[PDB]
């Protein structure tokens, strides 16, 4: 059981500045890349910001979003990452979560702040147990190709993330098998071969495009019966 | 190109 855990999140007035932290533990943290995204109720999921290992001198990306105005920072030795946000705006208010591993593997629980290309996904799909379903993720920019490291990310409910597959069709440890990874017809594909009644979540698709990710909007799956 | 580490 790897564990992140978020903090530092509140109840803060737009110009404010707050500093969130992630601390990781059961894998070899400082040998991965760490992450933040975010989620409101009105942007679904959206990446923030990345930051990579102490051998590329901690170098970092950032959404043009929160660009000029967060930074992400980690500390290996505590096995912890950091999100410092200034000039918070009202747009900024969403459950912030650190992930990471291959590429969307491990997710906390998440921080909530309240401050007061287009990736397409199917808006639903209805399946029932024992059914084959395959969900989709297109690109704006034209064909998805193993360029965009498809991942597939599980949302259960109260906002319990858990990746499934990353680099296209890699699933991640423990995952179950009728979780498979897929290009089809220039998309992106997510099937599950027999669905089961625990598999109704909220599905996202991420996509990257050479030094950031975009997430879809998601896919709600009910398996009924 | 993204954190392709296994
Ligand atoms: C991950 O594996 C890929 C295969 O596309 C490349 O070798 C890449 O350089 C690796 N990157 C990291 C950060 O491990």
């Amino acid at each position: 059981q790897v564990q992140l855990q978020e903090s530092g999140g509140g109840l803060v007035q737009p110009g404010g500045s707050m500093k969130l932290s992630c601390v990781a533990s059961g894998f070899t943290f400082s040998n991965y890349w760490m992450n933040w995204v975010r989620q409101s109720p009105e942007k679904g999921l959206e990446w923030v910001a990345e930051i990579r290992l102490k051998s590329n001198n901690y170098a970092t990306h950032y959404a043009e979003s929160v660009k000029g105005r967060f930074t992400i920072s980690r500390d290996d030795s505590k096995s912890s990452v950091y999100l410092q946000m200034n000039n918070l705006r009202a747009e900024d208010t969403g459950i912030y979560y650190c992930t990471g591993v291959g590429q969307f593997a491990y997710w906390g629980q998440g921080t909530t702040v309240t401050v007061s290309i287009v990736v397409t996904q199917e808006s639903a799909l209805t399946t029932s147990p024992g059914e084959t379903v395959t969900l989709t993720c297109r690109s704006s920019t034209g064909a998805v190709t193993t360029s965009n490291y498809a991942n597939w990310v599980q949302e259960k409910p109260d906002h319990l993330f858990t990746g499934l597959i990353g680099g296209t069709n890699n699933r991640a440890p423990g995952v179950p098998a009728r979780f498979s990874g897929s290009l089809i017809g220039d998309k992106a594909a997510l099937t599950i071969t027999g669905a089961q009644t625990e598999d109704e979540a909220i599905y996202f698709c991420a996509l990257w495009y050479s030094n950031h990710w975009v997430f879809g909007g998601g896919t709600k799956l009910t398996v009924l019966g | 190109a993204p954190d392709t580490r296994p």
